[PDB]
């Protein structure tokens, strides 16, 4: 109860603070004021156009290396097991295979960024 | 590709299958179901071009939806029964789901439409684990419920499959989906038989197999890809007219050849069960893939197309291939009936 | 469900009496049919407007509730005229009456003439199946 | 329909209670067409690699027809052993169950009464 | 479709040993030592006979031990009892390292007044047999008779009768 | 499974963690473990056909257990019928089931 | 338990039919099969916790495992659609009907 | 309280049937990240707490290269939300009444079958060891260390492979 008292605390004080900066100034609308801001220059074009995005291997491999972690993460309870030697091996794999992947991409210039 | 991803995809393609067969929990075969889809997304895309990533996208998101029911079914029945394989007592709509998402997996119709269009989009090779090494580990997880399944879904799949194969292999100019439509057809009697006798199923794919993966190779000698380039043959590979029309005519079904052995017998045993009527239509139905193969063979070896000028400098040439692998099963795939009781049981 | 029962309502009375409540469960059962093609036909092969996608369910769908009219009310007025319960001819006529309508309503002599045996031989059939107890979809046995 | 059936090993090929069975002759009718197969698939070999068809490679035509007979030997063993385990299963089943499988004490042609029907 | 038959509310009276956790904790190693042969005798007959309901009197032997343990506590050393797990009670985890110096002075006392040694780490874990009059139940799950096996079938293999039998083939 | 090469060599890949009555970590027992083990050995050697009629008993109580579908409704009826007897004021909570008991120990 | 488990079902089947029927974006269809792989986690991490089964807890850390490598391939595949395209609408994945 | 997990599950059905209708991949990925909060909310509910928690990490990670994907390539000039388009907008609406109403009926033909919303809150946990020490889900998720390896081993080689994997679908 405790925990969800206090995030809605935090929540509702957030958004009293919004609505304060909201309807405490004085406003005056107009379209030059409310145009999309380029350094004193108008846009040519819709920010909305697609951005390339050059290190797109390096995100879609972070997607596998998350949950590498996620496999490691329950060690802190796997090294309470009897099976001292088994959960070393398993653990001891896993990262070494995990390093041999990386170690792949950085050979194939899998993070270099495109050009 | 380097030896090292060569290595390592093609052992995961063995793999996934591997697991699927060998495991008893569901979740694994699910597993062994993901390698596979995982790792052949880059052999079917590896040639790189338009058609190439439409082919691998295709499969992609039907492969990824299939895999997603059958894990559904697989938690349902883990919520229903606290266990990770299906018993007697898995309520039927899972077991019926199954079903439906595996026959998808497979390609059988009405969940066919995306198959004939990847195998157009690939290279033969790929074409040939395709409709082989490709279709295993999915028949194994239902030859292990066969008792479970309902024998009406199975046999509307099977006679679907069936009449769309023979109908829609007739329409075609193109090897690689003459062989798509070929699969649906021989897949349409491997599931009929299921419920009634796994052991015939297993037999209709290993003849079909080994029928196909030597028409495959005949495709690679030459890259043969429509009707007017295999016609060619007489003037490119002569030699092997004879073992292409024979391998035709038995995926044919016609007697006295080893592909007349899977329809007849999976008819014996279907009439044993006093399935007549499904019988009948799948029998005659099968006759229209005997029709577009003839005219296929009329385009190889028992008439001469046109040839052409530079297919002399062809004659100049040496070849390497075909590997005597080809040899072996498709004498194999054609001259076995003799054999057949130590075949089927 | 009790729609299963609705279909098996037709067999509860010997063929040539209750010749109306067989006439609609075979155009209820034309219409399924309609609609199950029709769903196919536009999703496979969409229309160029919605329009026409819903004015080409409702063409698919009374004309196939229109055969199974015909073929109902036919099969049993057969029935009843000759005194002849148990006849596959009875069904054949039928099924002939629905094949004609089939070439009636796409206009084509030859879809009616097509029609009219390969729709009155599958209707036979299905006669002989119901007297000798034919199964369409057995379960396992041997 | 057998795979479950008690005493049954996993992935054994030839299990030792096939032991029992009379072996295959070597020249076996099946075996001696399972050699020739192997020769054909010789033959066929050299046309496709357009070499003399009978004359080229006779150490491969050789292996090829060794092939074929060794394995359809060992093979044959195996189906003869299914074989007379499902004889073994039914006659074993059929004497558990008197009651399934009665003997049918035929009449002879004497009591029968088949109807004429005149050719005419 | 049987009635589940329950203890009624009056063979459930026992004298509770209603003293809070760091009571019970402070006095944890003695009470172990002192009270073994009444908890373990209930205990196997909780783990053996899988009901609750069958090991009530034993249950009523556990509350006795116990209130006859805290009334020699009570009689002899109360003081540095108390000052003991009122220690132990500030902690949020109840942690006997924070009070040590009062352990001892708890523990110098019991072994001085009663005798009571405290068992050493690792003693308190073992498992340990116990004698007791109770039968041993013969069928604690209640299970009922398993179904017979198939009956096997018998005899030497020979070949299939007239070969394969498939079809037109002789052998 | 397919192939049983588990079997073949002795291991267990899989094999040892397929239902509620399997090992489980620290000995923590799962729900329903005693009525999953009476269903698994009931039907252990007899064959899946002849399990689904003859061990119908411990299969019922298992699911019964597991889904408890039958304990669902039973409560839910003297919940509705005590509902119904309140309305008509002929039923009075006693002071433990309205939150004043005597707690014990 | 008994209306926890039907939404969650319905969640899939909701998941599932956004699969099924296709916009334009494959972009879309993607994160549908991620809805489907979020709604199987929860039902099987429900219902591992329900039974008290703590042998089938690794179970649902292997389906968001998998569930990773088919969302990378499924991006990875992407990147390919939208170089040859411009865009990664599936309209434009049509040549294989000849 | 008693209707906690009601709710959740409520919300989370409202989440998929948000993504479901697909509107641009950015709500899209908004989407997901609220149902997987609102998941990680329902295992927590049901006695869980490292499994939700891993869940939401993951798809925490999982939407933020959706994100930066669907600037690049799945973005158009006027990107639609749930609201933009009056179909969407009415199926949504459509969607959750008819909630409402499978919900409301499938009460009144059972009272205890698939809902039994008198008796909500009375069978989310069903026993609890109440003396356990060790008992939480991060125990069972580290068998994979120790009695569950082969479902380690297969996790493992998964994500190797998907390094060689993805590299080769990517390389022009
Ligand atoms: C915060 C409170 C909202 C304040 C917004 C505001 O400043 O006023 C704008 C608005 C006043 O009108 P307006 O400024 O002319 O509208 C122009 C906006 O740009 C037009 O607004 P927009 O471009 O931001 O698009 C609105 C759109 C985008 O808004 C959102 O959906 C994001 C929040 C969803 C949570 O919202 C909807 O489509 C309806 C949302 C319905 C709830 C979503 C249910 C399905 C998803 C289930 C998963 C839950 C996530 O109110
Ligand atoms: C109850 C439903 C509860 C809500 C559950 C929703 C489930 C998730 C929704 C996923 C739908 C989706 O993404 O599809 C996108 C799909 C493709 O959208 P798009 O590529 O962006 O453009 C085509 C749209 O028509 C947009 O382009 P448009 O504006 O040119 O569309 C023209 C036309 C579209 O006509 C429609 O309104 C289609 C819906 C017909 C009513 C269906 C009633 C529900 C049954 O709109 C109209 O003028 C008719 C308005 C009056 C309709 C009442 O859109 C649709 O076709 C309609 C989507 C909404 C239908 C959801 C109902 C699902 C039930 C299964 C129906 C199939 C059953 C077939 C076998 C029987
Ligand atoms: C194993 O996968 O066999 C499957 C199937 C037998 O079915 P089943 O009994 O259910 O499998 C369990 C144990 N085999 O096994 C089969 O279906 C048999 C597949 C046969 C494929 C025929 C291809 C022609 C090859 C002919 C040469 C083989 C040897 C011929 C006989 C030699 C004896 C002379
Ligand atoms: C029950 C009644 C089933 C009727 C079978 C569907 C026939 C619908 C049809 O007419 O074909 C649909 C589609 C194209 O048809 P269309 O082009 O619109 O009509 C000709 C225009 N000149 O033609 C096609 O592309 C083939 C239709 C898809 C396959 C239909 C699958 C039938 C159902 C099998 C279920 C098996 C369940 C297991
Ligand atoms: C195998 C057995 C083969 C050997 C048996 C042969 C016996 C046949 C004897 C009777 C045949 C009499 C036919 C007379 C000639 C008619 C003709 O040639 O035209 C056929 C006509 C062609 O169609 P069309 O005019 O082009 O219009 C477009 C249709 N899509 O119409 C058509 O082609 C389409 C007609 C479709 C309706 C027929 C029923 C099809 C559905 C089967 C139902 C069974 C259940
Ligand atoms: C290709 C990937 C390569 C990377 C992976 C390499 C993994 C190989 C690991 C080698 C190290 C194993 O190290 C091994 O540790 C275990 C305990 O963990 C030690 O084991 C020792 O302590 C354990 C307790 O833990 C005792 O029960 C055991 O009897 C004793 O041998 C072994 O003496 C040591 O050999
Ligand atoms: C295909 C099945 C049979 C083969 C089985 C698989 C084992 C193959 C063993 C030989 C593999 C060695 O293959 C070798 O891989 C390395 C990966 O580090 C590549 O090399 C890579 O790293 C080295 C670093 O100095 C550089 O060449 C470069 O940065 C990159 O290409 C080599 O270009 C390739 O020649
Ligand atoms: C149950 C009975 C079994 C019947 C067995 C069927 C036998 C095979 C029938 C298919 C015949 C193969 O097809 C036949 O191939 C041979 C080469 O081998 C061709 O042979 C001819 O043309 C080729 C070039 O095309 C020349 O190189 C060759 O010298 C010439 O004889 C025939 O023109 C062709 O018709
Ligand atoms: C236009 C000619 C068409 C030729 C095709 C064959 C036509 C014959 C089929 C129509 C005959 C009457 O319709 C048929 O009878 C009734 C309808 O109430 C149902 O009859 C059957 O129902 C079920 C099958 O689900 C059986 O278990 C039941 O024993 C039997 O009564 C069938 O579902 C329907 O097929
Ligand atoms: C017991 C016997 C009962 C007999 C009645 C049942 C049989 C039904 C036969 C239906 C025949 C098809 O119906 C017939 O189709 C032709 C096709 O040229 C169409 O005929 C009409 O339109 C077509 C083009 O649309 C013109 O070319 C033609 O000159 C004109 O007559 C009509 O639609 C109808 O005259
Ligand atoms: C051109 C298309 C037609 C192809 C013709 C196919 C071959 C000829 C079909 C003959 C029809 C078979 O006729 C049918 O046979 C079956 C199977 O024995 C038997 O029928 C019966 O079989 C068994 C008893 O043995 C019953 O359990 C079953 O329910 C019932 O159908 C009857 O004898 C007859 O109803
Ligand atoms: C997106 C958000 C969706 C919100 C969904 C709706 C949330 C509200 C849930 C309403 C469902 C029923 O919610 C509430 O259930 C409890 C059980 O816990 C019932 O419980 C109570 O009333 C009923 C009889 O009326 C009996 O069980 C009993 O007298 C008492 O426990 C409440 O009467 C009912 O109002
Ligand atoms: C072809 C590719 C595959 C080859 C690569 C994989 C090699 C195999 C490595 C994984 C080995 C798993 O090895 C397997 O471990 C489990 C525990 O996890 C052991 O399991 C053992 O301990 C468990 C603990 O609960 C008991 O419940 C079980 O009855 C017992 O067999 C198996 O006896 C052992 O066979």
């Amino acid at each position: 109860m405790n925990l969800y008292t206090v995030i809605f605390i935090n929540i509702l004080l957030s958004l009293t603070l919004i609505l304060v900066a909201f309807w405490l100034p004085q406003m005056n609308l107009y379209s030059e004021k409310a145009n999309p801001y380029e350094c004193g220059f108008d846009p040519t074009s819709s920010a909305r156009l697609p951005f390339s995005m050059k290190f797109f291997l390096v995100a879609i491999t972070f997607l596998l290396f998350d949950l590498e972690i996620a496999l490691l993460l329950p060690l802190p309870w796997a090294i309470q097991t009897i099976k001292t030697s088994t959960m070393m091996i398993m653990a001891f794999i896993l990262v070494t295979i995990l390093s041999l992947g990386l170690a792949y991409e950085w050979t194939q210039k899998g993070l270099e960024w495109t050009e | 590709m380097n030896p090292i991803t060569l290595a390592i995809i093609y052992f995961t393609i063995f793999l996934g299958p591997v697991i699927t067969m060998s495991s008893t929990n569901l979740m694994l075969m699910w597993v062994g179901l993901e390698f596979s889809l995982l790792a052949i997304i880059p052999m079917l895309i590896n040639k790189k071009n338009p058609r190439s990533t439409e082919a691998a996208t295709k499969y992609f998101v039907t492969q990824a939806t299939a895999s997603m029911i059958i894990l559904l079914a697989i938690v349902l029945n883990y919520k229903q029964l606290g266990t990770w394989m299906f018993q007697q007592q898995t309520n039927g709509l899972i077991l019926n789901m199954t079903l439906m998402a595996l026959s998808m997996k497979l390609g059988l119709a009405p969940f066919h439409f995306w198959l004939p269009e990847v195998t157009q989009g690939i290279p033969l090779h790929m074409g040939l684990i395709l409709l082989t090494w490709q279709k295993i580990a999915p028949l194994s997880i239902l030859i292990q419920i066969y008792p479970l399944l309902n024998s009406t879904i199975i046999l509307m799949l099977a006679i679907t499959s069936i009449f769309m194969g023979a109908w829609g292999g007739l329409n075609q100019t193109q090897m690689r989906k003459i062989m798509a439509y070929s699969s649906i057809a021989h897949m349409g009697w491997m599931l009929a038989i299921l419920p009634y006798n796994p052991s015939l199923t297993l037999l209709n794919l290993m003849i079909y197999i080994i029928l196909t993966a030597p028409m495959f190779m005949a495709l690679m000698l030459n890259n043969s890809m429509t009707i007017n380039s295999i016609s060619l043959l007489w003037n490119k590979t002569p030699a092997m007219l004879t073992m292409i029309s024979l391998m035709l005519l038995s995926l044919g079904g016609l007697p006295p050849l080893t592909g007349f052995l899977p329809k007849w017998i999976i008819i014996t045993e279907l009439m044993k069960n006093n399935c007549l009527i499904m019988a009948t239509l799948m029998a005659m139905m099968a006759l229209l893939n005997l029709f577009f193969y003839t005219r296929l063979i009329y385009s190889t070896s028992l008439t001469m197309f046109p040839t052409n000028n530079n297919s002399k400098m062809m004659t100049h040439q040496t070849k390497t291939k075909p590997n005597l692998m080809f040899s072996t099963l498709a004498i194999m795939s054609t001259m076995t009936l003799p054999l057949a009781p130590q075949l089927i049981t | 469900a009790m729609v299963k029962r609705f279909f098996e309502s037709y067999h509860e009375v010997p063929d040539g009496t209750q010749c109306h409540r067989k006439t609609y469960i075979t155009t209820a059962l034309g219409g399924i049919c309609g609609i199950i093609g029709s769903a196919y036909s536009v999703s496979l092969n969409p229309a160029d407007s919605t329009l026409e996608a819903v004015a080409r369910v409702g063409r698919y769908t009374f004309t196939a509730a229109a055969i199974g009219a015909m073929f109902g009310l036919t099969t049993c007025v057969s029935a009843q005229v000759r005194e002849k319960p148990d006849d596959p001819l009875n069904y054949f006529i039928g099924g002939c009456a629905g094949g004609l309508t089939l070439g009636a309503r796409t206009h084509s002599y030859g879809t009616a003439a097509m029609g009219c045996v390969y729709m009155g031989t599958a209707a036979a059939l299905f006669k002989i199946g119901k007297l000798e107890g034919w199964e369409l979809f057995p379960t396992p046995k041997v | 329909m057998m795979n479950g059936r008690p005493g049954h090993e996993p992935l054994k090929f030839l299990p030792d209670e096939a032991r029992s069975l009379p072996p295959p002759k070597l020249n076996d009718p099946r075996l001696v067409y399972m050699g020739l197969l192997g020769y054909c698939t010789g033959l066929m070999d050299n046309m496709l690699r357009m070499r003399p068809v009978m004359r080229a490679g006779l150490h491969r035509q050789l292996l090829f027809v060794t092939s074929f007979v060794f394995a359809g030997y060992f093979y044959l063993k195996r189906q003869n052993y299914l074989y007379a385990v499902k004889d073994h299963d039914m006659f074993g089943y059929i004497k558990l169950h008197p009651e399934d499988f009665p003997e049918k004490e035929k009449k002879t042609y004497a009591e029968i009464l088949e109807p004429f029907h005149p050719v005419r | 479709p049987g009635i589940v038959e329950l203890p009624t509310l009056e063979e459930l009276k026992v004298e509770e040993v209603k003293v809070s956790s760091a009571v019970l904790k402070a006095a944890a190693h003695h009470y172990g030592a002192q009270c073994d042969k009444t908890n373990k005798e209930f205990m196997l007959c909780r783990w053996e006979e899988k009901d609750p309901r069958r090991c009530l009197k034993e249950g009523k032997l556990v509350n006795g031990c116990a209130l006859n343990f805290f009334r020699q506590i009570k009689s002899h050393c109360a003081e540095p009892f108390t000052e003991y797990w009122t220690c132990l009670d500030y902690s949020n985890m109840q942690l006997f390292r924070h009070c040590r110096q009062q352990q001892a002075k708890f523990d110098q006392c019991v072994l001085d007044k009663l005798g009571w040694v405290r068992p050493d780490l690792g003693q308190l874990s073992k498992v340990t047999k116990v004698k007791t009059d109770r039968p041993l139940p013969e069928n604690p799950y209640h299970s009922r008779a398993r179904p017979e096996p198939n009956p096997v079938i018998e005899g030497d293999l020979k070949p299939a009768k007239h070969g394969t039998r498939f079809f037109f083939w002789t052998v | 499974p397919f192939l049983d090469i588990q079997k073949k060599l002795g291991i267990s890949l899989d094999r040892h963690f397929m239902f509620l009555s399997a090992e489980q970590p620290y000995k923590n027992a799962a729900r329903c473990h005693a009525f999953e083990k009476e269903w698994i050995e009931c039907a252990h050697g007899i064959g899946g056909t002849r399990a689904k009629k003859e061990c119908k008993i411990e299969f019922d109580d298992f699911e019964e257990c597991l889904l408890r579908y039958k304990t669902m409704r039973r409560m839910h009826d003297i919940k509705k019928q005590r509902e119904k007897l309140m309305k008509e004021g002929k039923y009075t909570p006693p002071p433990h089931h309205s939150g004043r008991e005597e707690p014990r120990p | 338990m008994p209306s926890t488990f039907f939404n969650l079902t319905m969640a899939f089947s909701l998941s599932l039919l956004g699969t099924l029927m296709f916009r334009s974006h494959l972009m879309s269809t993607l994160l549908c099969l991620e809805g489907m792989v979020l709604s199987l986690f929860i039902m099987t991490s429900v219902t591992s916790l329900n039974s008290n089964s703590m042998s089938s807890m690794p179970i649902p850390i292997t389906i968001l495992v998998f569930a990773a490598c088919e969302a990378a391939v499924g991006l990875a595949l992407l990147v390919k659609v939208s170089n040859t395209y411009g865009t990664d609408y599936v309209q434009n994945l049509n040549l294989l009907q000849c | 309280m008693n209707n906690y997990i009601f709710v959740l599950s409520s919300l989370f059905l409202v989440g998929c049937l948000g993504l479901a209708l697909k509107p641009s991949p950015i709500y899209g990925g908004l989407g997901l990240i609220v149902s997987g909060f609102v998941g990680c909310l329902m295992v927590l509910g049901f006695g869980g707490s490292f499994l939700g928690l891993m869940v939401f990490l993951i798809y925490l990670g999982g939407m933020l290269v959706v994100f930066g994907y669907t600037t690049a390539m799945a973005t158009e000039e006027y990107p639609e939300t749930w609201g933009s388009n009056w179909l969407i907008l009415g199926f949504l609406v459509l969607g959750v009444i008819m909630e409402v109403f499978l919900i409301c009926v499938l009460n009144y033909y059972d009272e205890v079958g698939v809902i039994n919303l008198d008796g909500l809150g009375d069978w989310l946990m069903y026993e609890v060891d109440d003396v356990g020490v060790m008992l939480e889900g991060g125990i069972g998720v580290a068998a994979m260390y120790s009695c569950a390896t082969w479902m380690m081993v297969v996790a493992g080689w998964s994500l190797f492979a998907g390094i060689f994997i993805i590299i080769e679908i990517t390389r022009d």
